RNA sequence: GGGAAGCCUACCUCAAGAUAAGAUUUCCCUAGGACUUUAUGUCCUCUAAAGAGCCGUUCGAGACUAGGACGUUGAUAGGUU
RNA sequence: GCUAAAACUAUGUGCCGAAGCUGCGGAUGUAUACUUUGUAUACGUGGUAGGGGAGCGUUCUGUAAGCCGAUGAAGGUGUGU
RNA sequence: GUGAGGGGAGUGAAAUAGAUCCUGAAACCGCAUGCAUACAAGCAGUGGGAGCACCUUCGUGGUGUGACUGCGUACCUUUUG
């Protein structure tokens, strides 16, 4: 037993703030998912949450390329017959910008209790302000 | 030091008797006696008999005081069953099981 | 010479049930279910003795990648640089040093990129 | 201070006084083994990484004894094919106590 | 209609998790001092002072 | 820029187990010892609030429930006029 | 999720990747030489229907008018090896 | 309840040999203690692995439990399957 696992009581979560103005959605989401899972730390352990807290500001300024702003579709199903609801990126980014980031990062995190715990460390805000000044987040330019 | 009484071969199912036993498990003897006295269950009579026997044993054989006793342990076990035949329609017969149970009551200071 | 089976049969069933301790429901009580459960456990253990080596190598590689990227290199480039530098330390020790000694890992990465240059 | 040594086709990171189990060796119990092919020596800020090996470094250990690990059951079964076989295993090891490390 | 699989003891007990009994509302009768069922005549025929059987 | 009984709203009902468990108004609880596992710590003594329920009289509420009203400072039900 | 790609075409340098190969430890089959040996070397050891070889335990007879046993047999239930 | 049943006393080497009474297994059914468990989807294990409780040669130890995680669709028969 020479290879050691990280202990949850000894994990340090650090707070970072990221500005989404002008970034490509997927290429930002991959880095966010990596840092939420803790793939950047030498104490990375698959069954332990070793990641950091990420605060995304200016969420509605995120961009997609090509014609995806009008063509990319978001679906959901109310489990009633015929209950398929559909929207697109252009409307969703104006209405609920945090849901776009939630979908993009949830699709890249593991699907299970540990993934549910991991995604709780991401805070998304439409404006340029966040309520987490008490945690003193550091600017992270990813 | 707990004092024990056993009522063996009571003509009732253990599943039914356990409902009454769980009601008085862990209570003082006076409270348990009130509960059994005002219950309308058939198993209450049998459990009250066992409890009174245990209290009498504690009083007479071990010289303990009534006021300090409580129901420290109680459980109900399955006894021997009686087998009978019930005739059904069209010449079919079913087997009937008439269940009994054993009640153990322990009282302790 | 009539032979009664009871003692030996009971011993065999009891050994199987003893090996099935801790399983849920009938898997730890009922002989048929318990016997099916023990064989499958052995099959899984045989397969996982092979899977364990791959899983631990993947863990070492991930930790080495994190350390290399902290020192300005990718995992593949750092491995190539160590190979060209003739260092033959294996991934288990490399990951151990990456986790527990940052200065030594920085020295190793410096050696690797010096060999790359 | 710690060092990296090779034993039994595998590599170990050891400090002085450490007890460790390696593959079975032919040395007698109570004898001393000298590793003269040390791959790395770290003593505080002093770091030495061998090209293949660190020239001049030595690690001395003492053989405590030999033993066998816990038993493992091997089970093979091909369902519906009337085939099944089993076997047990216990792997030998040699226990060492590190007594000296010199860069 | 009948089950395709026998129900486990755990599921049977989970169904029975609502089978517990409750206590009745008992009270000390101030006129006589004995425990009685609340709002009921005592076993000796007393209720809030009046006495039924001479 | 215009553009349909179609889409999102708009109308009605449900909705914070929305575990992201939200908001507002008002109300209640302000005691001592010992000890070590020195901490929302474990045991003694004291204290039992705002409220909730059991029970009872019942309902245009109801399978059982749940929900609504009332319990002598009372019209909750029956009776009586 | 992806648009000077995370697509396609061409070229290059690295890396990941299997129970394949190598390293370390152990078992077993066949053959050559050690001209008993139980020893080294070389080559083998996925398997249904089948064929061949070697064993473990159970009841009873002799060995046994022996040996163990109320200072505790068989059986039952745990633990260690 | 002059019932059934039990607790003492006494007999006995032994009463958990107390009358359907030697031994007293399993299915099946209780009580007690320790840990886990009410935001999470599947043959229920397996390879890892934190925490907790008891013990302790105080440990690179023992016993019980198992948060979280990679992989993973029972057995037999009959079949091309
Ligand atoms: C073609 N013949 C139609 C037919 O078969 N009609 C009869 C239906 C039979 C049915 N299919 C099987 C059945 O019920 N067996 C039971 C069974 O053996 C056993 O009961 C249990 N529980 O095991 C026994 C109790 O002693 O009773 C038997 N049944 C009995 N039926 C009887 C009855 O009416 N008179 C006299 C005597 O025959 C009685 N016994
Ligand atoms: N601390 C607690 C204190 C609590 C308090 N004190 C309360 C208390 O204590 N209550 C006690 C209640 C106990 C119980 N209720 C009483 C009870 O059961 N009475 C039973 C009364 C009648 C009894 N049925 C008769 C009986 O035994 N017939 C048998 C029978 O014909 C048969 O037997 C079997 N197997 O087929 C035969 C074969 O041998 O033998 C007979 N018999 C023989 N005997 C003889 C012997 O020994 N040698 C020689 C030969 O004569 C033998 N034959």
């Amino acid at each position: 037993m020479k290879t050691l696992s990280a202990k949850p009581a000894e994990v340090q979560h650090d707070w970072f703030v990221v500005d989404a103005t002008g970034k490509t959605l997927g290429r930002l989401a991959t880095e966010i998912a990596r840092r939420l899972r803790g793939k950047h730390k030498t104490s990375y352990t698959p069954h332990v949450d070793t990641g950091d807290y990420i605060i995304v500001i200016n969420a509605e300024q995120v961009q997609v390329t090509g014609n995806k702003a009008l063509d990319k579709k978001y679906y959901r199903h109310t489990e009633f017959p015929g209950g398929l609801k559909e929207t697109n990126f252009e409307k969703l980014v104006a209405h609920k910008p945090e849901e776009i980031f939630e979908r993009a990062v949830k699709g890249m995190l593991p699907k299970g209790p540990l993934g549910y715990a991991m995604i709780k460390k991401m805070k998304v805000y439409a404006g340029s302000e966040h309520p987490h000044a008490a945690q003193q987040p550091q600017v992270l330019d990813i | 030091m707990e004092v024990t009484a056993k009522l063996r071969g009571a003509a009732i199912s253990a599943q039914k008797a356990r409902l009454v036993a769980d009601l008085i498990r862990g209570k003082s003897v006076a409270h348990a006696l009130n509960i059994l006295n005002f219950s309308n269950k058939k198993a209450a009579v049998l459990v009250k008999k066992a409890l009174e026997s245990a209290i009498a044993n504690a009083e007479h054989n071990n010289s303990l005081d009534v006021d300090d006793l409580k129901v420290s342990t109680i459980y109900v076990d399955e006894g021997m069953s009686l087998k009978r035949i019930m005739p059904r329609a069209k010449g079919r017969a079913d087997r009937i099981t008439k269940r009994t149970c054993h009640i153990t009551v322990k009282v302790g200071v | 010479a009539r032979v009664k089976r009871g003692v030996v049969a009971h011993r065999r069933h009891k050994k199987i049930l003893a090996r099935a301790k801790g399983y849920y429901g009938a898997r730890s009580r009922v002989y048929r279910v318990a016997f099916q459960a023990v064989i499958k456990a052995g099959q899984y253990a045989y397969r996982d003795r092979r899977q364990k080596k791959r899983q631990f190598r993947a863990l070492w590689i991930a930790r080495i990648n994190a350390g290399a990227r902290q020192n300005g290199l990718s995992y593949s480039r750092m491995i190539d640089g160590l190979k060209k530098a003739q260092v033959i330390i294996d991934r288990r020790v490399l990951a151990d040093i990456a986790m527990h000694d940052a200065v030594a890992f920085a020295a190793l990465a410096e050696k690797a990129k010096g060999a790359l240059a | 201070m710690y060092a990296v040594i090779q034993s039994g086709g595998k590599q170990h990171r050891v400090v002085e006084g450490e007890t460790l189990k390696v593959e079975l060796l032919k040395a007698e119990s109570g004898a001393t083994i000298t590793f003269d092919d040390v791959l790395m020596v770290v003593n505080g800020d002093n770091i030495q990484i061998g090209a293949p090996v660190v020239a001049g470094a030595k690690v001395t250990a003492e053989v405590i004894g030999h033993g066998r690990h816990d038993k493992i059951r091997i089970i093979k079964m091909r369902r519906r094919k009337h085939y099944r076989k089993q076997q047990g295993h216990r792997q030998w090891f040699t226990e060492l106590k590190i007594t000296g490390i010199s860069g | 209609a009948v089950q395709q699989n026998r129900k486990s003891r755990s599921r049977r007990d989970m169904r029975r998790s609502h089978d517990a009994l409750t206590e009745n509302a008992l009270t000390v009768d101030q006129a006589t001092g004995e425990t009685h069922r609340r709002h009921h005549v005592t076993k000796d025929g007393f209720y809030r002072g009046r006495q039924l059987f001479a």
